[PDB]
RNA sequence: AGAUGGUAACAUAUAUAUAAAUGAACUCCUUUACAUAGGCUUUACACUCGGGGUGCGUUUUCUUUGCACUUUACCUUUAUAACAAACCUUGGAAUCAAUUUACUUGGAGAAGAGGUUCGUUGAACUCAAUUCAAAAAUUUGUUUUGUAGCAAUAGUAAUUCGUAAUUAUCCGAAGUGGUAAGGACUAUCCUUGAAAAAAGGAGGGAACGGCUUUGUGCUUUGCUACUCUUAAUACUUGUAUGAGCGUACCAACAACCGCAUCAGGUCUCCAAGGUUAACAGCCUCUGGUUAAAUAGAAAAAAGUAGGUAAGGGAAGUCGGCAAAAUAGAUCCGUAACUUCGGGAAAAGGAUUGGCUCUGAGGACAUUAAUGUUAACUCAGAACUGAAACGGACAAGGGGA
RNA sequence: GAGAACUUUGAAGACUGAAGUGGAGAAGGGUUUCUUGUCAACUGUGAUUGAACAAGAGUUAGCCGCUCCUAAGGGAUAGCU
RNA sequence: UCUGAUGGAGGAUCGAGUUGAUACUGACGUGCAAAUCGUUCAUUUCAAUCACGUUUAGGGGCGAAAGACUAAUCGAAAAG
């Protein structure tokens, strides 16, 4: 049985933090806690570490990224940019 | 307790040397005692 | 397999009756839970101041102690007497000093 | 303490001259087993016998400026 | 005064003091015990016993 | 002038003792060196069980009985074995597979097959020896030892004998999972969890035999035991092995701090049996006390710490303050409201003892049937009692 | 022993109940340890007891610690105030 | 998108100990005590607790703030 509707990952804070809260947490520790995909080996294994660096548990790279995600918008686009040029 | 410096042991037994009383046979030709319990040496 | 009781002393001194003794250790032997069994599994015969417990079956050195102390408990020799192991086989009655 | 298996071995350590003492011992076992052990400056060596004449045969071997200790 | 005796027994046998058990006939042969060796003597004699461990069976 | 093996992972010096496998400057790593949670596993310790051996205890009756003891240290890179990992070779995987309690892993090479290593562990395994017999240039079979050495000479429990000595014992199975440690993992963090002394490894290739003779440490000429390496021994050089300091005792119950021999305070480790979820509480063994700035007799008031009370049930009081009731577990049932997570142990019910049975749940190893055998837990049914049973202890009052 | 509810021994009955008045240590204490004596005071009752009084004794390390390393930190050197 | 397991998250729940100190405005109040005792109570994986070491010193410190605490001394320590 799929336990919980809405909450998900913020089974574990509770009733307590307001809802708005806990719902913006849901967006972070989802990117957080996904396993993203590695550029180098393929493997989707790129999990966080500290706060911004990712490491693969198959190649051992540590790839410095975002707090949450792997990859924040802007620098994409920066790394865009700079290819372009 | 069970681990002095050579320093403050020495000073202990200069302490229990002073302790004890005046030789009998002197007192045919005392006031700074202590107790160990009553009085500290304050080392 | 043999297993042996020296009587002797107090046989010698009339305070022990070895044929009451053999009767006793014949009630007693349980084997498997029941008194009266002995059959081919245990066999009990007496000299003069020897009783000879020969066994096939699981039996325990221990045990003939317990019924010796047992049966002088019965006819009150307690505290003159006492059991004690001379040889690996050979349990032997001796006086209390 | 070490134990000794090559009877050659333990000829050839007994010949050393740091070996100062030997102890012989007698033990009833579960016959009479005998322990040979020498006492080495650096190590207590050590060897086995069940074989009680062969045992005596390596004790008369032994050089006699060694000195021997009967334990029990 | 067998305090002293009581507590080189104690040592001696391995046992608490709670254990030992000395004679209250011969209290004078013991007394007279101010050593190790005497008190050993003593419990070779029987003088001096190690009391019975009081029983704590499994049987219930 | 500086060994070899092994396809490889890597291994190899077993000399009394694995001592020796050239290495300078200069570098580069590693060890030192690391959080918390969660379970899983492995070992030891503890506990327990059954059997053998010893002694003591019970014995009106009953009891193959109840209790005690049945021991084993560092050290020997301890040797090996087994196991979680990590890696190597081979092999070539979709009908995906291996696999954990958990998920982890795999064409960047999985499974399978054979290896290597570290780590646990510290005698496991035929481990080592020996017994003799058969096959190669040493491996297989059988037997007897060894508590592997330390090690029985020591401990323990016995038994005597003497006024310290002898003897006999010390060993065959297993369970529980309390404590500790290690392992492999997994998870959390806007928290990512010391440093250095010291040690090691690697990279690199500086420097290079000895003796005798000639010329100004260097060059030339001639001969072959040499360079290491531990250990011992000898001899000169200041006397060529281990400096100094602490170590009694208390650690609160009278040794500490509270003016004191003060119901106070004061850090750490060990940690048994029963009941139990439990290191709770209640009772017990080891060990410890039987003491506390008093004892005795009487046993009123009053006090204080408790009990209990017909009928009523907050009428008491500022106010249910105090007390009582409630409680453990299993099964049922669980509302408003809600941030949908909770509320919730909501509320509110039932059951619970003892005995005698029944069923369900493993491991191994013979050859689907037949064996040896282990916990402890669940579920159900009879009978049973002065209808009682979380019988003491312990343990929410609830609702609007 | 002059003298004993509280000194000693024995026999009972009990308690502590391995989160212990049990074993070990740290801080602190400083000889309170130990034996032999012993009772003026003290040990708020007694006391022949004692952590009291007196006489003596007692603490043994290459391996247990300190000693060495660095930590938060401290005191300094150069200067500079 | 439901159902059953698994899994073991949380300044989650209860709770010994520990750390405290709610109530009895209980005992005590010429005390055992210049703050103790009893029963009850709150706290127990984290803003946790404890030790030792260490830093910060008086019109200064330190303070999840009570003018709290800063050696029984605090709306300005103690000593002289
Ligand atoms: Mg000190
Ligand atoms: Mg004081
Ligand atoms: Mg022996
Ligand atoms: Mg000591
Ligand atoms: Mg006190
Ligand atoms: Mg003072
Ligand atoms: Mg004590
Ligand atoms: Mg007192
Ligand atoms: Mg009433
Ligand atoms: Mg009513
Ligand atoms: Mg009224
Ligand atoms: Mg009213
Ligand atoms: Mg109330
Ligand atoms: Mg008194
Ligand atoms: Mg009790
Ligand atoms: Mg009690
Ligand atoms: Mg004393
Ligand atoms: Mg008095
Ligand atoms: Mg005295
Ligand atoms: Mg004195
Ligand atoms: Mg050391
Ligand atoms: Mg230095
Ligand atoms: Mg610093
Ligand atoms: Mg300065
Ligand atoms: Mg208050
Ligand atoms: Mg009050
Ligand atoms: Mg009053
Ligand atoms: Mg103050």
């Amino acid at each position: 049985s799929r336990r919980t509707k809405k909450v998900g990952l913020t089974g574990k804070y509770g009733t307590r933090y307001g809802s708005s809260l806990r719902k913006q947490i849901k967006k972070i520790e989802l990117m957080q806690h996904a396993k993203y995909l590695c550029t180098f080996c393929g493997k989707t294994a790129t999990k966080r570490t500290c706060v911004g660096i990712w490491k693969c548990k198959k190649c051992k790279r540590k790839v410095c990224g975002g707090a949450w995600s792997l990859t924040t918008p802007a620098a994409v686009a920066a790394k865009s940019t700079i290819i372009r040029l | 307790g069970s681990i002095k410096r050579f320093r403050l042991k020495q000073r202990l037994g200069k302490c229990r040397r002073q302790n004890r009383p005046v030789p009998h046979w002197y007192r045919l030709k005392n006031t700074k005692r202590r107790h160990w319990r009553r009085t500290k040496l304050g080392l | 397999i043999k297993y042996v009781l020296d009587c002797t002393k107090p046989v010698k001194d009339t305070i022990l009756d070895i044929s009451g003794l053999e009767q006793f250790f014949k009630d007693k032997i349980k084997v498997d839970k029941k008194t009266n069994n002995l059959k081919n599994k245990v066999v009990v015969t007496s000299d003069e101041y020897k009783i000879y417990i020969t066994v096939h079956i699981p039996f325990s050195k221990r045990y003939i102690k317990y019924l010796a102390k047992k049966y002088i408990k019965m006819h009150q020799i307690r505290d003159f007497l006492r059991v004690i192991a001379k040889g690996k086989l050979a349990y032997e009655f001796k006086y209390f000093q | 303490p070490k134990q000794i298996t090559d009877i050659r071995k333990f000829l050839k350590i007994s010949r050393k001259p740091d070996t100062t003492a030997v102890i012989i011992m007698k033990k009833k076992s579960k016959t009479v087993i005998t322990k040979l052990k020498l006492r080495t400056k650096k190590y207590l060596y050590t060897m086995v016998f069940a074989d009680r004449k062969k045992a005596e045969r390596i004790e008369n071997s032994l050089l006699p400026s060694l000195k021997r200790i009967y334990y029990p | 005064s067998l305090t002293l005796q009581k507590r080189l027994a104690a040592s001696v046998l391995k046992c608490g003091k709670n254990k030992i058990w000395m004679d209250p006939n011969e209290i004078s042969e013991i007394s007279l015990a101010n050593s190790r060796f005497s008190i050993r003597k003593l419990y070779k004699e029987g003088l001096i016993l190690k009391k019975p461990q009081k029983v704590h069976s499994r049987a219930r």
